[PDB]
């Protein structure tokens, strides 16, 4: 279970003042990924009908 | 029409007598409405005619939901992404959680929009864009709409459900966002809640979900892994229905 | 009789007319296997709810055969007693000793 | 020294133009500066507050599981109690100094947007920072307070004042740590439920319960009830030689002087906002905060009828309160869910009483004196509640082998001699309560048929965990304080378990009593790190860190949070400090 | 209480009790209290030493 | 206001342990059970007043 | 400076779903004109 | 006249009603045990703390300031740490006329 | 107040003839928890004349 | 405490209670189980010798 | 389980002991005087309980 992706990798140096055309990143937390549970969603007690 | 049809022990007016019926048209004119029309868009002779006028707009929207997510979805899906957010090496395993983590949230969202009274489901997102919508074919109650709105089909309007945990909503606020292969993401310009300072799909945790004045609508998933839907063509609202809906819910601007 | 390994079993009637002095040995005697074939109507936690009516109302019985051992039940308590008007209605602390030779 | 050869003097009077300006709640900007720069999801614990689901005879083996994953993440925001004062104050070992902002309050990583009274397993993620509020003065961290100035104020109180005597608490603490303890005496207390009637019913086995099992252990015998206790002060006190009888009546009249310490430091002044002077002034007074053994209703009567009030949420089924007025064979539905809390307290079931108590007002207060105070005194930590299964146990309650009498036969005494005795070992079968009259010596005779005709009469369906909530009181209710909330977690229909027994299967483990930590101050290290049937990863946390299932309240969503629970199982000054010094603790704020 | 600075108790009962409580006789403390602009005029007792 | 600084000056908290003030800080009595001292430091300490 | 790592945003990175062919066979994916809420 | 001395405030049972025999009317301040007229069966709930540290005694028999003891002899005796022996004597040096 | 009816039900005829007054205000002898140089001061012995 | 004072001066040369009558007496004031039958005998005996 | 087979044994053994001696009688063993502190606290004298 990986996702697909097209390239494999590219190492840029970035100055921080010479930023042009930009661009952002993506973010992933600290913990490991045991903690972020499933999502969950349970029928209640009492229903609609 | 409580003692001709207390003295008759008529429990419900449509159960009144034909001559009953019309005596009473005889004596108060006004009445032809709750008794002789085919369809009204109100229920004739119940408490909550109002309330029941509310509970079909939130059932017939889900079923424009809910048989246009299956359209988009039809087989196996081919989605590949839409947003611009790069990785890092070992950032691509939390997306092999996002693989496993996949199919439950689609029922869980729609489980959620159902899970929601639909008095508290008009002051979301998809509830005013069909209403930027409906006044296109007008502006609605309490101007969440901004100024730039109504300009282009790319100014979309958000909604934020938390992914993981409990699928629940995690916004006060519809976070219009304006959205440019390709296209990187926008903000427009503007007591405090804790998840509306981020991009839609910037992160996880996070499913967004933004409406069109087209009406086209967007599901983005953290990674750029997004894609239009037409719930256009599954919005089924008749417009004499629809025409108590929106002057019910539309602000006359000056 | 009831039998104890099938809940489909249990009324207050069938508790009731069982002694209490009876009931500690037929609950130790049993089959461990329950059975689940037959299940309650009232379900299997309405199944023990008619077990302990069987049991509450045969206290009664296993006091009335106990009835030539104790004295009249005084009243615990004031405001149980007839003429209030000049004396009160006391309540009696039944610390004593309830046994007749 | 003035300007002379002159003194002069500087009160803590002196500081009534400053401490009491309403800017001490005015916290706004706070929150809303420190909220940027986000805080990452600190797994949170005691930062949440669950609403409760289903019966509560499961309710742990739910939160078992559901906190299964983020209890072995990391740590929970109080690690204090193993560091010493300045540790603090130093750069290192406290990510959390910049966390400590206001001696009124409290800023901590709590769940991010999803309303508290809701939900079992929140999303972790982002994380959020916001408040709660600190109740009491004792609520501060003992890095800032230490533990020997708390018996420092406690100790110069004593003076002046009653004290309980120092050989009579050997008896108590004793009882209280027994381990072999006969378990009657938790059936007997259930039996009687705080029912007043069914007391002066069954007199002669609380007669001779406690004249037996003295002559065991120089210890009282029932005492986990403060009813209870009073209960045998009038209705019992004649038959028994004082040496015994001492122990009970001390034990009142302490709580009768740990009671007006309070009105000794107040003033007369109007009422205000619905509460008196004294239920501003100390946290024992508000009857919005009630005890965790609740056998009537006169405290809901009391705390749901309050302007401070919002939304006491039974969660079974329906969520407000509807009660009953007596409780009998077919009222106590011994497994339902509906949020019915009983009033079959009182000497008068004929006389019944839904709407109109009996008691006086300071009766729960007793109780809040005496569980919330006195019995951590004796428990040091090793203290825990129970959930009752009333089908369980009025089972075995109505369950004796007391033989028939000859015509001409004497009483039933002795155990071992008479054979016409229920205790006798001809009589004993297993699963039997004069079994369990003898599983702990317990001479009680042949006159208990007295018992069983008004067991019959009254009884009580199971217990229920009832959620009150209210807002800050008249006082303390400024415009960046009215959202705040105090979740008060307790149960209706259950019993304190003392000691622990659990390293025996006399009592399998949690039949009758599913054990439902209601709150930090009885939360078992023996008992809950011995449950049914449990993880062993958990065994890390269990030996400290309090499992408080978080239906029934949370670290800092109470009035009684961590820091003062430490300190009831730390220094070991006497009884007399401990009850002075945590009511000390107990000055609001 | 000399200024004006924070929001008040919204129990507005329980905080006029507490005005004069406060305010009862401070030398620092003035009489009748605070307008719309202004100091607050700091009173002057008959002597000073 | 150019320091940060502020100066204690003859302070404790008994008028009884006060009285070990008139004999410089050679046995000025520091610590009493609770009752605490701190003598004067200050550009003021040792003078007239 | 900053270091990290960079792989360049193309429209061909594709994260797979699968299906357990009940899913659209749910409650609220079949929904009658009228509901019983 | 025909009077009795009542030490205990015994409220806390139901089986002389409480008050039957003996209707309490307190005499002076002295004599106003708090248990006694708070839990007597006709008292306001609204009047509860104030009557804690109050003596409510009705004026036919005699107010505060012209009893010939007033309060601080009263406050004396509740509060004063000191045993009986000593606290015998402490009270019975109050009463020498002025 | 004059001697007034049987001795039976004079203080609960206090009790209601009695309730509103006597929680209106804060009784002036009621000051046992005021200490000394509490009183000498101005504020919180308006009673000081 | 001053109150108190003078009687340790006058608590000399006269007659002190002994130790077993002072808690006999107080823990009988503080009996809340204290026998109904003692104050009906008390008024029975009426002074009358 | 054997000792609660044999529990009588215990019990008379440790008695009798203890009216020779003042000693307590299976302390060479923790597991069984874990037993005796659980099982048997009915049927000893307190003093050697």
């Amino acid at each position: 279970m990986d996702p697909y992706y097209p390239f494999d990798a590219l190492d840029v140096w970035e100055h921080r003042r010479f930023i042009v055309a930009d661009s952002r990143s993506f973010i992933t937390p600290e913990f490991p990924r045991d903690f972020y549970m499933s999502p969950v969603f349970n029928i209640p007690r009492e229903t609609a009908a | 029409l409580t003692e001709a049809c207390a003295a008759e022990r008529v429990v419900r007016p449509h159960q009144l007598s034909p001559a009953a019926q019309t005596a009473l048209l005889r004596r108060f004119p006004a009445l032809e409405g709750p008794l002789r029309h085919p369809r009204p868009v109100l229920q004739p002779f119940d408490i909550a005619a109002e309330v029941a006028f509310v509970a079909r707009i939130q059932i017939a929207c889900l079923r424009a939901l809910g048989h246009s997510i299956r359209a988009a979805l039809q087989g196996g899906p081919r989605i590949f992404q839409r947003l611009r957010y790069d990785f890092g090496p070992h950032q691509s395993e939390w997306l092999g959680e996002v693989t496993r983590r996949f199919p439950v949230l689609l029922e869980n969202l729609m489980r959620a929009l159902e899970g929601t009274a639909p008095d508290a489901f008009f002051h979301t997102a998809y509830a005013l864009a069909v209403l930027a919508h409906l006044g296109g074919q007008l502006v609605p109650l309490s101007d969440d709409i901004p100024a730039r709105f109504a300009d282009s089909d790319a100014h979309y309007a958000f909604d934020y459900y938390s992914t993981s945990g409990d699928t629940l909503r995690l916004t006060n606020r519809p976070i219009a966002v304006v959205i440019d292969e390709q296209s990187k993401c926008r903000f427009m310009e503007g007591p405090h809640r804790v998840c509306e300072q981020y991009l839609p799909g910037e992160s996880y945790a996070y499913l967004c979900l933004g409406f069109n004045r087209r009406l086209c609508g967007l599901v983005v998933f953290p990674g750029g892994f997004a894609f239009t839907i037409n719930t256009a063509a599954y919005l089924s609202l008749a417009d004499p229905v629809a025409r108590a809906v929106g002057l019910r819910f539309c602000r006359g601007a000056a | 009789a009831p039998q104890f390994h099938r809940p489909s079993t249990i009324t207050a009637d069938n508790v009731r007319a069982l002694g209490m002095r009876g009931l500690v040995l037929a609950t130790n005697n049993a089959q461990f296997i329950m059975d689940n074939s037959y299940p309650h109507p009232h379900g299997t936690q309405g199944a023990v709810r008619e077990f302990l009516r069987g049991q509450a109302a045969a206290l009664t019985d296993l006091g009335v055969t106990h009835a030539n051992n104790t004295f009249a039940p005084q009243p615990m308590f004031a405001g149980d007693a007839a003429a209030e008007w000049l004396r009160p209605s006391f309540g009696l602390k039944r610390t004593y000793s309830p046994f007749v030779v | 020294w003035g300007k002379d050869h002159q003194v002069l003097r500087l009160s803590m009077e002196n500081a009534v133009g400053t401490v009491c300006h309403p800017s001490l709640m005015n916290i706004d900007a706070a929150v809303g500066g420190v909220n940027h720069d986000p805080v990452e999801a600190a797994n949170p614990y005691g930062a949440y507050v669950a609403a409760p689901a289903g019966p509560g005879a499961d309710m742990q083996q739910r939160f078992l599981n559901a906190w299964r994953q983020r209890l072995a993440h990391g740590r929970v925001r109080w690690v204090a109690e193993c560091q010493m004062t300045a540790e603090q104050f130093m750069q290192p070992d406290n990510a959390n100094l910049a966390l400590e902002l206001h001696p009124a309050f409290d800023f901590f990583a709590g769940v991010a947007d999803v309303e508290l009274p809701g939900g079992e397993v929140p999303p972790a993620g982002p994380g959020a920072i916001q408040a709660t509020w600190r109740v009491v003065n004792g609520n501060l961290p003992l890095a800032l307070c230490p533990v020997a100035f708390r018996d420092a104020r406690g100790l110069e109180l004593g003076v002046g004042r009653h004290a309980m005597a120092p050989a009579t608490i050997a008896a108590v603490r004793g009882a209280f740590e027994d381990r072999s303890y006969p378990a009657v005496f938790y059936l007997l207390q259930a039996a009687i439920h705080g029912n007043e009637h069914v007391f002066c019913a069954l007199a002669r086995l609380v007669t001779q319960c406690i004249t037996s099992y003295w002559n065991n252990t120089r210890c009282a015998a029932f005492v986990n009830d403060y009813s209870l206790v009073s209960y045998i002060v009038t209705y019992l006190g004649g038959d028994l030689p004082e040496e015994c009888m001492a122990v009970y009546r001390d034990l009142v009249a302490h709580v009768e002087a740990l009671a007006q310490l309070v009105d000794d430091f107040t003033l007369p002044g109007p009422e205000l906002g619905g509460q008196a002077q004294a239920e501003l002034n100390h946290l024992m007074r508000d009857p919005a905060l009630l005890p965790p053994l609740v056998w009537d209703c006169d405290g809901l009567m009391r705390h749901a009828a309050l302007d401070r009030h919002r939304d006491c949420r039974i969660d079974a089924g329906g969520h407000e309160p509807v009660y009953a007025a007596a409780c009998n064979v077919a009222t106590a539905d011994f497994n339902r869910n509906d949020g019915r809390l009983l009033h079959n307290t009182q000497a008068r079931a004929a006389d019944a009483a839904d709407d109109r108590p009996h008691r006086p007002a300071d009766w729960t207060v007793h109780h809040k004196i005496y569980y919330y105070v006195l019995v951590p005194a004796f428990s040091r930590g090793r203290c825990c509640t129970a959930g009752v299964r009333f089908d369980r146990v009025y089972a075995t309650l109505q369950n004796m082998v007391v033989p028939e009498i000859a015509p001409g036969e004497e009483c039933p005494s002795d155990p071992v001699t008479d054979p016409a005795h229920p205790l006798h070992p001809a009589n004993l079968v297993a699963n039997t309560v004069k079994r369990m009259f003898h599983n702990g010596r317990v001479v009680v005779d042949g006159p208990a048929m007295l018992t069983l005709q008004v067991l019959a009469h009254n009884m009580a369906e199971r217990t229920t965990a009832l959620l009150c909530s209210a807002a800050p009181d008249a006082g303390a209710n400024t415009a960046s304080t009215a959202n705040m909330r105090i979740f008060d977690g307790a149960l209706h229909a259950g019993v304190l378990l003392m000691a622990p027994q659990h390293l025996d299967h006399t009592i399998q483990n949690g039949e009758y009593f599913y054990v439902l930590p209601v709150h930090a101050l009885f939360a078992g290290a023996d008992h809950v790190a011995n449950a049914p049937n449990f993880p062993p990863a958990l065994r890390d946390l269990a030996r400290d860190v309090p499992l408080v299932p978080p239906a029934l309240g949370a670290n800092y969503f109470s009035s009684i949070r961590q820091p003062v629970v430490q300190h009831a199982r730390e220094s070991a000054a006497g009884e007399n400090a401990l009850t002075y010094a945590l009511m000390a603790g107990y000055f609001k704020m | 209480y000399l200024g004006r600075g924070a929001p008040p108790l919204l129990d507005n009962a329980a905080a006029v009790y507490l005005r004069n409580a406060v305010v009862a006789g401070n030398r620092l403390g003035p009489a009748q209290p605070l307008p719309v602009f202004g100091c607050a005029q700091v009173p002057r007792r008959a002597g000073m030493d | 206001g150019l320091f940060q600084e502020a100066y204690p000056i003859t302070c404790a908290s008994d008028p009884a342990l006060l009285r070990s003030a008139r004999d410089g800080e050679a046995h000025a009595r520091e610590t009493h059970f609770t009752q605490y001292l701190i003598y004067d430091a200050s550009p003021l300490k040792g003078l007239s007043l």
